[PDB]
């Protein structure tokens, strides 16, 4: 598979050339088997700048969809409520009115 | 047909003929370089018998027993062929004049 | 038909063709630059670069016809006075 | 065990330490610079001597040198300080001119200069829309305040030029971002033989940084287009009972910003284009309240209620917000409408500005 | 002579002009004809405005 | 000053480091200036002040 | 139209390069995986009939993409379109060499 | 008056500067082209003493 190694919880996995006392292990610590973090897998190179703009900008979750419209409607509603309270309270304190 | 279109056509043909003129002049310089290498002037050949290039002409060569007398118009042994498929001559009058100029002047090497 | 002549440039083999040194821009180079900049601006906005229908050119030509209608209305209302 | 992720969620979920202390100190300095702008702006406006400009300019100078000095170490506190630094710069280069507008020109110049000298020396992101939106907004406000401060303007040409600058920046958006991203420009040769060299691998591997910079610049350009197309939309029509041509310019620019959201495809730019009607309703409401009307301000709240109602019915009924269920004649006709709106904006601009009443 | 001979004579004279000044013979784009036609359209704008303010006098 | 900044900054003074419509617009401006140079002569001489 | 066709053939060439790097990463792992090999069923696996035999990994560099990538240019130096030929020359020089 | 000697002088400078290629191609007496008619002349070749 992939060569596993011991790791402290929340940290890089231990380099295999090191021992358990050069890097610090206490009696009773919790160690997890994590894969070796070796490196990045060959980043893509495209030279057509139009293809380099459509390909490399897909890490955006940029689909509009029926799930951004819900956040827009909720934020629009809260904005309506706050601005109606602000308008009407400012109208009540800058005039004398019962509307 | 606009005159601008045939003007651009004339310009592209004259640029093509300019590149063929440069290539033909390169061929003429190579032919004259070979002829001047194999038939030097009658003041250089005092230094020939000393060196390692005195009795160099052998009976398999194209310049063997060719005794250099002088210099005149060597006829440029390359072809300069036009693939004349344009029958019924009514060609472009400037683009036809430069072809005749190149085929008449550059077809002969100078001295 | 009429047996025309396409644009040709052979190889040179001669020490003159390396000596041009001039930068002059044709119609084909400026049209190619218009096409590339209308493919990039339809490649960071529309996020598809097939260039079948370009909407940015539609919008920009719409506002340019707006300005042209302004200029023609000015030259029409100037000759009235 | 069966849910080992929640043990790996007890090493990430760290305690207090020095981790939260730096965040709290950063937020403390943000709050200091904000309230130090606000207090001394109120001092210089309501009643006060040169101390009011003095505190603002000192806060501005210290904030600019702190946002330019800490860039090599943190680069997140640096861009946060450089984001918050353009309120005291835009206050110090606005109050420091004596007089009053003849002072918004220097304010626009100061916020544009600070945006441009914080945008240039930057990594990939955090030179996001907050910088280039203020850059193009300051350039547009500068180009309107230039004509407003040197010459005479009848206070309708201001909104006319602001809506025109917003429309020019919004329409010609992605070309301006592709130019501002400094892309690896194409190599279109002459039809002779000046054969250019190939692109090196260094300028090709850097390209996914430049694509993110281009996306940030185009989001900022569209946001600045919306801000400029609402900053003059609020001055054409809220002063005192403007003509119906001003009503048509406001409604037409809002409808054009709504209809341009079918063209773009980044989600943040779609949200910024659709939010132009909302920012229009809120800005016209707060300009009718500060303009002492209170009779169409309730109508502005009603129009904002229609806007949030069409947002709600688009949200919970996903057959109105789906352009697949519509017809090809409907999409064709609404495209012709979207072209006709900004095709007819500039003749109405000339009708309202008075350019058929000079000749 | 025909029209095409006249166009050929004009083209060879313009190519000589582009030869001794631009120092190229390609004639892809010719800025010398651009300068000459720029000054000549200036003269055409002058004569068009002149006859325009002449027929303005017949109002 | 513009001669000196052209001298010791040898990238501004080489038009291969520019863009394809930028120098095209430079050509537009250099067409327009000596296109407009004759009607301004006609205005200044008063050639439209006799007809 | 020609740049759409060039995007299609760039997709095909990138698929060929992905298959080639997948085979080369199956047959030559990074020198830390091969401690986990000699237990499982893949230690003594390279027969002399398989196309990898007595071939050893020295490192990672630019394998030259054993696919062909040959254009059928048959014209006698007819000058090409300055943006289509530029894009094809940009494709035949950075996609014909696989990366590390 | 004035401003008509200056206008005519600047116009003369522009006319001379713009048409400075054909005029210098006629000054040196360049060997003028001999373009034939389309019907039937023969295009003559220049002698080897002028070239």
């Amino acid at each position: 598979p992939v060569r596993l190694s011991l790791a402290p919880i929340g940290g890089a996995p231990f380099s295999l050339d090191a021992t358990l006392d050069t890097v610090g292990v206490v009696d009773g610590d919790l160690l997890a088997l994590q894969a070796v973090p070796s490196g990045p897998p060959a980043p893509r190179i495209v030279e057509d700048i139009a293809d380099a703009a459509v390909i490399f900008s897909e890490a955006r979750r940029r689909q509009w969809g029926p799930t951004h419209i819900a956040r827009g409607a909720a934020l629009a509603l809260i904005g309506l409520i706050l601005v109606g309270t602000g308008l009407s309270v400012a109208h009540r304190v800058i005039t004398g009115d019962l509307l | 047909m606009r005159t601008e279109e045939v003007d651009a056509e004339r310009a592209d043909y004259l640029r093509y003929l300019s590149v063929v003129r440069d290539n033909v002049r390169a061929h003429a310089a190579e032919q004259r370089a070979a002829l001047e290498w194999s038939h030097p002037e009658p003041e250089v050949l005092a230094t020939i018998p000393g060196t390692r290039r005195q009795w160099e002409r052998d009976p398999r060569d194209r310049d063997f027993l060719v005794l250099r007398a002088g210099r005149h118009d060597v006829p440029l042994d390359a072809a300069l062929k036009v693939k004349d498929t344009a029958d019924e001559i009514d060609l472009e009058p400037v683009a036809h004049s430069a072809l005749r100029g190149l085929l008449d002047v550059q077809r002969t090497v100078r001295d | 038909d009429r047996r025309s002549f396409s644009s040709r440039t052979p190889v040179n083999e001669n020490p003159d063709g390396v000596q041009y040194r001039r930068g002059f821009v044709t119609r084909h180079q400026v049209s190619g630059w218009r096409f590339v900049m209308r493919r990039i601006a339809s490649g960071v906005a529309l996020h598809d670069t097939r260039m079948l229908v370009d909407p940015l050119r539609t919008q920009s030509r719409a506002v340019l016809t707006g300005a042209l209608i302004l200029v023609t209305g000015l030259v029409g209302c100037f000759i009235f006075s | 065990i069966a849910d080992a992720a929640v043990i790996f969620s007890e090493a990430r979920r760290r305690q207090w330490g020095p981790t939260h202390i730096a965040r709290g100190a950063a937020l403390a300095l943000i709050g200091l610079i904000l309230v130090g702008t606000g207090l001394s702006v109120a001092h210089r406006v309501i009643t006060g001597d040169l101390l009011g400009q003095f505190i603002v300019s000192g806060i501005a100078l210290a904030t600019v040198i702190a946002a330019l000095a800490v860039r090599n170490r943190s680069a997140v506190l640096a861009t946060s300080l450089a984001v918050t630094a353009l309120v005291p710069v835009a206050a110090a280069f606005a109050l420091g001119v004596p007089g009053d507008a003849p002072n918004v020109l220097l304010a626009a110049a100061g916020v544009a200069a600070w945006s441009l000298i914080s945008m240039a020396g930057s990594p990939d992101d955090r030179g996001i829309a907050v910088f280039t939106a203020t850059a193009v907004t300051g350039v547009g406000v500068l180009l309107v305040a230039g004509a407003a401060s040197l010459w005479v303007i009848s206070s309708d040409v201001i909104g006319c030029a602001l809506v025109l600058l917003g429309l020019i920046v919004t329409v010609q958006a992605a070309q301006l971002s592709a130019m501002w991203a400094r892309f690896p420009l194409p190599v279109i040769p002459a039809p002779g033989d000046p054969t250019p060299a190939a692109r090196p691998l260094s300028v090709l591997a850097d390209l996914p940084r430049r694509v993110r910079v281009s996306q940030a610049h185009q989001t900022g350009v569209i946001a600045a287009g919306v801000l400029l197309g609402v900053a003059g939309s609020v001055a054409l029509v809220s002063s005192a009972n403007a003509s119906p041509w001003a009503w048509y310019i406001v409604v037409a620019a809002a409808a054009g910003a709504a209809l341009r959201a079918r063209v773009w495809d980044s989600a943040a730019c779609k949200a910024w284009l659709l939010g132009h009607s909302y920012l229009l309703a809120v800005a016209l409401l707060v300009a009718f309240v500060i303009g002492d009307r209170y009779q169409a301000a309730l109508w502005a709240l009603a129009a904002l209620a229609v806007l949030v109602l069409v947002w709600i019915v688009a949200a919970l009924n996903p057959k109105i917000a789906s352009p697949d269920t519509y017809s090809l004649p409907m999409r064709r006709m609404v495209g012709f409408l979207a072209t006709g709106l900004d095709a007819s904006l500039i003749p109405v601009m000339a009708l309202l500005v008075g350019l058929f009443s000079l000749v």
